[PDB]
């Protein structure tokens, strides 16, 4: 508590020496976090590149087949479907956090047309598997960036906080008990030269 | 998993075998995204850029919880003549999450 | 405390200190010295060429910095976990718990001045050149490269 | 008469004493007999009572103790981290050093006056807790390397046996922990 | 505070002392006991099977213990935030105010000691039967939910 | 602090305070009195119609408003993102800095009360209306340019 | 005896200096002498030395000394996230800032007290060693918007003769002044 003993000044000189060493360790791990952020970001900038790459690729298949061959039977060939599913996100542990990370969809082992009656279309229906591929490995890449880097301005928001706050207000409490300590023993030597006093001025002068 | 673009970008989608739906203007894309959100839809959501910039704002209402449905702003194809500036969209997201947009 | 007027005035006249503490003795070191604030303001003109040996003052300086960052390595690991600091930070990691107990934990043997620099370039070794920045070039040709 | 340790009595009981068992109110505050701070406590009779301890005892008993003391020193190490962001993001080795000091600190030194068995106990006892204790450790941390989740290590069914160890008769005692060896030796293999 | 004089020479003279918390009165509580800071050393006496019932001193262990690490994990949310409590916390957090709310709290009204320990089982209910370490198995077998 | 003798016991016989702060000196700013912490327990006398001009104790008003509400939404900013917030509260930002930059920091010039009302005036105008509720809308009327 | 300001001399003698020189160890340990820290210290005597300076030294003097000062106080102000990401991730306006206080702090703080010509240093040399960085940055600033890179800039021949400046005879000084401050304008052409 504040009750303004001697041993509470030491806990609380204990207390301020924890929460300077805690500011240091905080800052580490900020750091770290911040190479390990900066060793992502560039990953995902190169697999979004790879998107671009196989998205021009699968928009121009699906342009042709759809040019070329008619807009009707490539509805009809994409309405007869695969089973669509199996995505699921799995575990991860980051730090304090479990993320998604989403695995394949993978129905395409199961393929419509094995003679494929049209040709172009089925030209786009291997582009769209690459496309959306690509597609959840920059989901499964950009969350854990946007995990990390809100984790990292939760610690520097928490360490501003702890130090603009517990370190002042620490060092305002040391402060109030070694000023209540003083002011007892301040006390302490006017009682003695009353006591000095009161036995000097009878064994020296009674009589 | 599920995109929104254009039933034009879609219907690619639909033969990928992966739910596509389309919507010309902004509101009816997060009318769109709405519906799959209220619906689960196997937690992805894939959306263009040209309907919705950063589609954040309809699962943060609704499922501000669990992280679940995916978000991405994807790039559409029309647009995809030129690339999606992907280094800005990179700054753009830098000066966003840490705030600090410096030079790579 | 140090603020002690015990301590204040001893420490106050005094050159230098050397502290026990009660963490090394609980893990059980003899004699439980850490060098971490231990200070004696009078080394620096009492050893080095022709007194004991060229390459004192480098070596301490050397010892006390890989060990003070190998401290607070430590106690980041508790939360990072072993995988994700570098190689250079798990060098250091591996050095301050070699330390604090071969060169430390002496028991009650006696460590004549070159046994006592032996196992300091002995426990040095466990880093690699040119991280140790601080000793100049002959002494990291001459010394290094031990058990 | 504060319950303040920088007193004229007790500062000037400390210089002419070793053995200092200095109690505390927070483990008084909870129900948490003897109340003994572990931190600010401390004996000098231990080095010459190491050959008596080697002789009556056990033979392996100082360095068995000093692992105890060392697991203490530990937890008393990472006490300040775990005040400082919480039981998240500890590892699985820390939370393990974090849950054996607990349960020493409940299960071996806390001791009610009481209970008719467990108001003495002799060192055979004690050294039958302490060993039982530090293989429970050993095989666990081994068990964590090898790849398991530490929160089904803190649900098996030898944690109570450990726990109820020291209600057992001193008459009934080394059945029981010959019993109780063999079943932390058997916990573990089953993975 | 505890460190005045007069309550520090008056607790080394007497057997036990009850003390009334601030903090607690302000939620309205009556009597505003807490527990942790009181205590009576001449309960061993006079409790106990064949003077009051078997239970007794077990029942009061137990609910210190409880309430104790209630509370300081009470101290760990004030930090760490509600949600990332995990599961045998969140039912320490609810003993805590449960036993506040449900236990201290009583108007002027007399309840005989059947009534407080049958109470007292009622909160411990809450808590998972492998949990109540300090309570013999034959009492948590015959009074437990 | 001002929990020294000497702060509290003028503190005590005087009619107000006027404190320097040592964070607006860092920024170059000069004469560096913060108005959070400082107020006159008199001047309701001192101001107003002849006095002074008409306006005086509403515009006093409206800046003390105003600054406390910026100085609010930025502690804040530093802890939520500096996007997370809503249009007012840019120009509060605004509103703040061009304060600090342009009415406290005078330097050596000896301001009129006119120009400093002026200068009040002129930052108020970077305000919309409806957010100045202090002021009665015939000064609004006049002024406000 | 802490490192304790507000302690009662310490704080009664800055009641009645007139300059204050903090002499951080942390310099010293960064090898930087003399070790006077430019952040905490202090001075009360620069407003009624102006017009001796105005009319002994040089007429601009107090006007680039505001310039080197606010300079520093730049440096010391943003090397934040110069930790946060570290110097070669700036801006490009601001990474010329943390070079340019890099070499005041690395010729025009630094000074040897061993080296018989580098130890005393008067108000002209001063003034020399001064203006020259400062012409430096005003024309790199200028530069660094129109032409160059920041790699063009730090890899320039005339940046080593602002580092051997101050070793240099004040009795030989000015001549070097004007071949250096001439080489400066000519290699900031040249890119």
């Amino acid at each position: 508590q504040v009750s303004p003993t001697r041993m509470n000044l030491l806990q609380r000189r204990g207390q301020l020496r924890l929460a300077q060493k805690g500011v240091d360790l905080l800052k580490k791990k900020r750091d770290a976090l911040v190479a390990e952020f900066f060793g992502l970001v560039r990953e995902a900038m190169e697999a979004r590149k790879a998107l671009d790459q196989a998205a021009k690729e699968a928009y121009a298949a699906l342009l042709l087949a759809q040019a070329f061959d008619g807009p009707e039977v490539v509805a009809g060939a994409a309405l007869g479907v695969p089973p669509l599913e199996g995505v699921e996100a799995e575990v991860e542990n980051v730090w304090g956090s479990k993320v998604p990370r989403l695995k394949a969809t993978f129905p395409d082992g199961a393929l419509l047309s094995p003679v494929g009656t049209p040709a172009y279309t089925l030209e786009a229906s291997r582009a769209f598997r690459r496309y959306a591929e690509a597609l959840i490995r920059v989901a499964n890449t950009e969350t854990r960036l946007k995990k990390i880097g809100e984790e990292i301005k939760k610690t520097t928001r928490r360490v501003n906080a702890l130090e603009q706050v517990v370190i002042p207000g620490i060092r305002a409490q040391i402060r109030f008990i070694q000023q209540v300590l003083e002011q007892r023993e301040r006390e302490d030597t006017f009682r003695l030269k009353r006591i000095k006093g009161k036995i000097e001025a009878r064994e020296a002068e009674e009589e | 998993m599920a995109v929104i673009a254009d039933p034009e970008t879609a219907q690619g989608f639909r033969l990928a075998g992966l739910e596509g739906y389309g919507a010309s203007s902004a509101e009816e894309a997060q009318s769109l995204l709405e519906t799959l959100v209220e619906r689960g839809g196997y937690a992805l959501v894939a959306v263009d850029e040209a309907l919705l910039p950063d589609p954040e704002r309809a699962v943060e209402r609704l499922m501000r919880g669990r992280d679940l449905p995916v978000l991405l702003p994807i790039a559409g194809l029309k647009e995809a003549f030129q690339g999606h500036d992907v280094e800005g969209y990179m700054r753009e997201l830098v000066r966003k999450t840490i705030g600090f947009d410096i030079k790579l | 405390d140090r603020t002690h007027p015990i301590p204040d005035l001893t420490g106050y006249i005094t050159e230098g200190q050397i502290q026990l503490s009660r963490e090394l003795h609980r893990k059980g070191i003899y004699p439980p010295i850490d060098p971490l604030p231990s200070l004696s303001r009078l080394m620096n003109n009492g050893v080095g060429k022709g007194k004991t040996r060229e390459d004192h003052k480098q070596v301490s300086d050397q010892l006390y910095s890989a060990y003070a960052n190998g401290v607070d390595i430590r106690k980041l690991v508790a939360i990072i976990g072993e995988d994700a600091l570098t190689e250079n930070d798990r060098r250091y990691l591996q050095f301050a718990d070699a330390f604090e107990r071969f060169f430390i934990n002496q028991g009650q043997q006696n460590r004549s001045i070159e046994e006592s620099l032996q196992i300091a370039w002995a426990l040095l070794s466990m880093l690699p050149q040119g991280e140790l920045k601080r000793i100049s070039k002959d002494h990291i040709g001459k010394y290094y490269g031990q058990k | 008469p504060g319950g303040d340790m920088s007193e004229p009595v007790t500062q000037s009981t400390l210089r002419i004493v070793g053995a200092f068992w200095r109690l505390d109110a927070s483990l008084a505050f909870r129900r948490h007999f003897p109340a003994i701070n572990w931190n600010g406590s401390y004996s000098l009779f231990t080095s010459a009572l190491d050959p008596w301890y080697r002789e009556n005892v056990a033979e392996d008993y100082p360095e068995l103790r000093d692992a105890i003391s060392e697991l203490l020193q530990r937890e008393a190490g990472l006490q300040e981290i775990v005040q400082l962001v919480g039981p998240d993001a500890l590892q699985d080795a820390e939370r393990l050093v974090i849950e054996v000091g607990r349960i020493i600190r409940e299960d071996f030194l806390q001791q009610n006056a009481y209970h008719e068995v467990d108001a003495y106990c002799s060192m055979k006892k004690a050294y039958g807790i302490m060993k039982m204790i530090l293989a429970f450790y050993k095989e666990a941390e081994a068990a964590i390397k090898r790849g398991v989740s530490i929160d089904e290590i803190l649900q098996l069914p030898v944690l109570e046996r450990i726990g109820r160890a020291r209600y057992v008769s001193e008459e009934e005692f080394p059945a029981y922990f010959e019993e109780a060896m063999k079943e932390i030796q058997g916990a573990f293999k089953a993975l």
